């Protein structure tokens, strides 16, 4: 199928309304990054030649 | 098959027509011996880093 960018959503804009909340939602949301990789060190005279 | 190596006893239990034993990089880790059909681990001599 193409794909679908999302549900439309026609904001109700005019010229003298505006919304306002009555109420709000605490949300916590997490968030994963890398930091470190694995330190390694190769003994080159080893690898190639043992 | 000729190597360096520490040879220790294992609990690796080889099925009767193997000889050779390889991990999942493909070295040689476990040998059986030729004479004494007693299966042998190999470990590598302990280098490291000065
Ligand atoms: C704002 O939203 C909260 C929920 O996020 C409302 O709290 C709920 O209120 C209903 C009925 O009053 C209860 O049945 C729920 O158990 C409540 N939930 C929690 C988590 O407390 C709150 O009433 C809303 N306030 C306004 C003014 O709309
Ligand atoms: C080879 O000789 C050893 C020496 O004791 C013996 O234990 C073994 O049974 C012999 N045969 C084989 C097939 O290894």
């Amino acid at each position: 199928y193409t794909m679908s960018l999302g549900a439309e959503n026609s904001v109700a804009y005019s010229n003298n309304s505006i919304a306002i909340p009555t109420n709000f939602t605490i949300s916590v949301t997490t968030e994963i990054l890398p930091v470190s990789m694995t330190k390694t060190s190769v003994d080159c005279t080893m690898y190639i030649c043992g | 098959l000729t190597g360096t190596g520490v040879l220790t006893e294992s609990n690796k239990k080889f099925l009767p027509f193997q000889q050779f034993g390889r991990d999942i990089a493909d070295t040689t880790d476990a040998v059986r011996d030729p004479q004494t059909l007693e299966i042998l681990d190999i470990t590598p001599c302990s280098f490291g880093g000065v």
